[PDB]
RNA sequence: UAGAAGCAGCCAUCCUUUAAAGAGUGCGUAACAGCUCACCCGUCGAGGUCCGGGGCCCCGAAAAUGGACGGGGCUCAAGC
RNA sequence: GAGUCGUCUCGGGCGAGAGCCCAUAUCGACCCCGAGGCUUGCUACCUCGCUGUCGGCUCUUCCCAUCCUGGCCCUGCAGC
């Protein structure tokens, strides 16, 4: 926390690894970022701080010959509660491995639904009670079958734009069924000359094929 | 103990030497240091006087006490070193006088007017050190907040304040 | 043709103790920074101008000032 | 104290508020009615500088800053209240008793407050009309000084504190002004 | 709070009180007397204490599966250092203090519990627990 | 219960001088001497 | 009112008399009033001795002096009264 | 100590890892929880937050046949 | 009677501590500062060529630091 010693260290970190990307460490804890920090560490990168000193992409482009930095750029894709992570991955393996490991995320009782939000079809495995009723009241048809409450088929039981009522968030939460991201949402990531976005590296690989 | 009245001023003059003089009163105050030694400290807080007053035993004991309870309590006596530096010597002085009216005096103009002993006052001028408490830095809130209720039972003001001595 | 700031330099002694001032006004001649430091700091801090002691009278240029109150207000003359 | 020399600040004016001067005096127009205030305070001019309205002193002190900028407020007030016009909703919320919340005329009366034999009444000012829904009620008018009166009016009738103040909280209360009040 | 939910705390090897085993109940989807025989067994010392635990069950199979709230970090220190109780008073008395070698061993396995990091982060960890007393 | 209602009312802060009702984070009283006021007219919990 | 390069008048100031024109603006209480030595004017400071506005208005710069004060004050012809 | 699980109270108040993290600010249970803070990257894109002397005006400031700065009345003064 | 104001009455600040947790709903030590003149005392200024004592009765005015009444705020204000 010296202005230049603080950036230095950024710095010399930026040139160091192949791949800088920045993310949005802020939907988090704290649990899923400090066990993703260590994550990180044990595949080969690390992520960091800094104040307007994280916007200074600038100095270490300006180092060398590229064009990842403000200058040049695109838009800088950083926004608030945003930190940088440097890896050896590669950014589809990056953006990959920050979708994979997380846990969990519960959507939040009263929150905007950041995108559909769907229960599957099966058991519980949880006993007949009040618990029953209280899926009807939800919106997501159930029955008692096996002795256990069943969820009887798939449904959208709210849609992306629309509040999360607190009934619906605890019977959600209840389940076990976690929809939302807490993870690290990645803003974009930048890998020689090119700055790749969320949209890009997201890939359904198995999409393609089935679009096919 | 008469409201303080006479314990205000200092254009009364002096009649400490308690060898010379036949009746000398006790005191009320024993304890004076508390704390750690001083020498573990850096800081130096210090209550300043700016008004020149004589300040009762019965005051100095019970500011001390509310002061020093403040600062036991929430730092403990692992920290911090607390001095009121003065004694009071002056001697105090009252005529004898309760009800009893009808065709009683009490009374009485003269017939012995000089006083029985009260009590003592210590004597403050202007930039005296009426309390001096050693800190750091962390401990700054504390030695400020406690010197402020000191100054309320100071016989007339403050108006120098709670001073950074730094140290020196 | 003439303004500059003027940048007073001197002390007053109330109570026995010591205040500064650096008090900058233009005018065009020493004379009128002169009366105006001894009606201003006489006026507020309630003290004759027998107890005012100027150490200093320095003009500087009126396009600086070395406050930013006394700068912003010379911007404009 | 903030120290300027003009000193002077500035109020953005639309294409579709026109502003008029006539002293100390502003009358502000647009494509619904008109709204009139004094402005009075010694020393401050508003006038028009082009497309722009400038309020000014000379000199500045702190009284001054404030309501100059108080003035630039109304007049932003004016410019989405002639527009277009302020809604605040309002909800009535009763512990005990259906509670009958009905315009008649240009007052507003509730009954049935507490188990009330009485009007309750409150008043509604030449600007703003008052529409009830079921228990909902939005008052809805030109202005945002006014809306806001007549709404507080209502509430302060059904004023409640020679009682508990946690166990009778029959009344009609603010949900909205322009954003939502308030957590406690 | 608290609440009395699952959680609750039973003194040392012991079992069977009517009242904090009955209502509280620990199902295996039979009774209590399952339990009994789990709890009693692990917390093995010669003495008891509040032991804070966790039960599962909703009402179904209602098997239990439970865990120890205590084995954590503050009776591993008890072996090693070789004294039983902890220490009445911290930083006035240390009845004893660990040798490096030993606070190693203690982090090691201690690992897939905690999120300790390198082996000098998991010493660490539990070198700020040793020197609580009380 | 709460919310509209209880927010005039119940969410406020009171002042330990004056009895003065004022608002919910204030720093100072309106009118009774500088004094750092408590909360509430509470008794739901 | 007042600001530089408006003509003024006074009742008050040395003669009076005077028209007189605001040069530059010395602080927020004095203005720096001067004139032609054809009008019997000179350079002197004022706080507000009745100075009054005429209609006329000039451009002369943000400091400066009679020859350049003089040239505008002129074609206005106002150097004669 | 029933519990004291940051949150009766006492004392220690340390160590790891970093947007960041106080053996914890208040609420909340009497005591796991829950709400929340200091804190922080950060959007809006500035002249900013402190603390500490001084003058002056305000609160503190209730009284007895009529109250009164001599009176009237005065408020960029006829005041200080 | 005047003066004074130790006492007397009343009021303010600080806030140790208690009130279920919670200084300040309420209660409040130590200590400190004021107002009044309603108790007592001090004074000897006025009066000893007499301003008739108390209490009561009767008759009238005034003061508020207000007992009720009215209008209000807080509350450990459910109602009452």
């Amino acid at each position: 926390e010296w202005k230049k010693k603080e950036v230095e260290e950024l710095a010399n970190l930026i040139k160091s690894y192949p791949v800088v990307a920045l993310v949005d460490v802020s939907s988090m804890p704290a649990y899923p970022l400090s066990q993703m920090r260590r994550l990180i560490r044990e595949n080969n990168g690390l992520l960091r701080v800094s104040r307007n000193t994280l916007i200074e992409l600038a100095i270490k482009k300006v180092a060398q010959e590229l064009g990842k930095p403000e200058l040049e750029k695109l838009i800088n894709y950083i926004e608030g509660g945003a930190g940088i992570l440097v890896t050896t991955m590669n950014p589809f393996k990056l953006y990959k491995f920050l979708q994979q490991n997380r846990q969990p995320a519960p959507a939040k009782p009263g929150a905007k639904v950041p995108k559909d939000v769907v229960i599957p079809a099966g058991p519980t495995s949880l006993a007949p009670g009040p618990i029953v009723g209280q899926m009807q009241a939800m919106g997501i048809p159930a029955r008692i079958e096996r002795g256990k409450v069943t969820i009887q088929k798939d449904t959208v039981v709210l849609k992306a734009g629309e509040e999360i009522t607190p009934e619906l968030a605890n019977i959600l939460n209840a389940l076990g069924i976690q929809p939302l991201e807490v993870g690290l949402d990645l803003l974009a990531v930048y890998e020689d000359g090119i700055i790749y976005t969320p949209d890009v590296l997201a890939i359904d690989e198995s999409e393609y094929i089935n679009m096919l | 103990l008469r409201p303080a009245k006479i314990d205000r001023y200092v254009d009364k003059p002096a009649y400490t030497r308690r060898e010379y003089i036949r009746g000398a009163p006790g005191p009320k105050i024993t304890i004076f240091d508390m704390g750690n030694p001083a020498g573990d400290f850096e800081f130096e807080v210090s209550l300043h006087t700016a008004e020149p007053v004589q300040i009762r035993q019965n005051a100095l004991e019970a500011a001390r006490q509310q002061v020093n309870r403040y600062l036991q309590k929430n730092v403990g006596r692992s920290n911090y070193h607390f001095k009121i530096r003065v004694y009071p010597f002056q001697v105090l002085r009252e005529n004898p006088m309760a009800t009893g009216r009808k065709a009683d005096r009490y009374g009485n103009g003269m017939r012995r007017p000089f006083g029985k002993p009260i009590g003592l006052a210590a004597r403050l001028k202007k930039d005296q050190k009426i309390l001096s408490i050693r800190v750091n830095r962390q401990h700054l809130k504390f030695a400020i907040e406690g010197a402020r209720r000191a100054a309320m039972k100071f016989p007339c003001k403050c108006y120098y304040r709670i001073y950074d001595k730094e140290g020196n | 043709m003439k303004v500059k700031v003027f940048r007073v330099h001197g002390y007053f002694e109330k109570n026995g103790r010591k205040f500064k001032f650096t008090k900058e006004y233009r005018g065009i001649k020493e004379e009128d920074v002169k009366e105006l430091v001894y009606s201003d700091i006489g006026s507020k801090h309630k003290v004759k101008r027998n107890k005012i002691f100027i150490k200093e009278i320095k003009e500087i240029r009126p396009e600086e000032a070395e406050d930013i109150v006394v700068r912003r207000l010379s911007l404009e003359l | 104290m903030p120290v300027d020399a003009w000193i002077r600040e500035e109020v953005e004016i639309p294409e579709g508020v026109e502003v008029t001067v006539e002293g100390y005096k502003v009358k502000v127009k647009g494509p619904k009615g008109e709204l009139e205030r004094e402005f009075f305070w010694p020393g401050i001019q508003i006038f028009t500088e082009d497309g722009n309205v400038v309020i000014y002193k000379d000199f500045p002190r702190r009284k001054d800053v404030a309501i100059a900028r108080t003035f630039a407020a109304h007049i932003r007030n004016m410019i989405k209240g002639v527009t277009e016009g302020f809604t605040y909703k309002l909800k009535v919320v009763y512990s005990h008793f259906p509670i009958s919340v009905k315009v008649q005329g240009d007052e507003v009366i509730i009954e049935n407050f507490l188990g009330e034999k009485a009007p309750r009444k409150a008043k509604i000012l030449p600007g703003v009309t008052v529409k009830v829904r079921g228990q909902e009620i939005i008052v809805e008018g030109i202005d945002k000084e006014a809306v806001g009166q007549t709404a507080a009016n209502i509430e302060q009738a059904t004023r409640i504190t020679k009682w508990d103040r946690r166990i009778f909280q029959d009344g009609i209360y603010i949900v909205e002004k322009a954003g939502k009040p308030i957590t406690f | 709070m608290p609440k009395q939910v699952v959680e609750v705390l039973v003194e040392g090897g012991k079992a069977t009180p009517g009242p904090p085993l009955g209502p509280a109940i620990g199902p295996l989807g039979l009774n209590v007397k399952q339990v009994v025989d789990k709890i009693n067994e692990a917390t093995k010392d010669f003495a008891g204490m509040q032991v804070p635990v966790k039960i599962i069950v909703d009402p179904v199979t209602k098997q239990f599966e439970i865990e120890v709230g205590v084995p954590p970090t503050s009776q591993l220190i008890k072996k090693e250092l070789g004294l039983e109780k902890g220490s009445g008073e911290p930083k006035h008395n240390i009845v004893g203090n660990l040798t490096m070698e030993q606070v190693i061993k203690i982090a090691k396995m201690k690992k897939d519990q905690m999120l300790a990091l390198t082996l000098k982060a998991a010493a660490k960890e539990v070198i700020g627990t040793a020197l609580s007393m009380g | 219960r709460f919310p509209e209602a209880e927010a005039r009312i119940f969410k406020k802060y009171v002042c330990l001088r004056c009895g003065a009702t004022n608002p919910w984070g204030a720093k100072k009283c309106r009118k009774c001497g500088y004094k750092r006021l408590r909360p509430k007219a509470k008794e739901p919990r | 009112a007042i600001d530089v390069g408006r003509i003024a008048v006074v009742i008050a100031g040395r003669r009076a008399g005077q028209k007189v024109v605001v040069v530059d603006i010395i602080d927020k209480n004095f203005v720096l009033v001067t004139g032609a030595g054809l009008n019997k004017v000179k350079r002197r400071r004022m706080n507000i001795k009745h100075i009054e506005p005429l209609p006329q208005k000039i451009d002369i710069p943000r400091g400066a002096s009679d020859e350049e004060v003089r040239a505008a004050l002129e074609k206005a012809g106002i150097s004669l009264a």
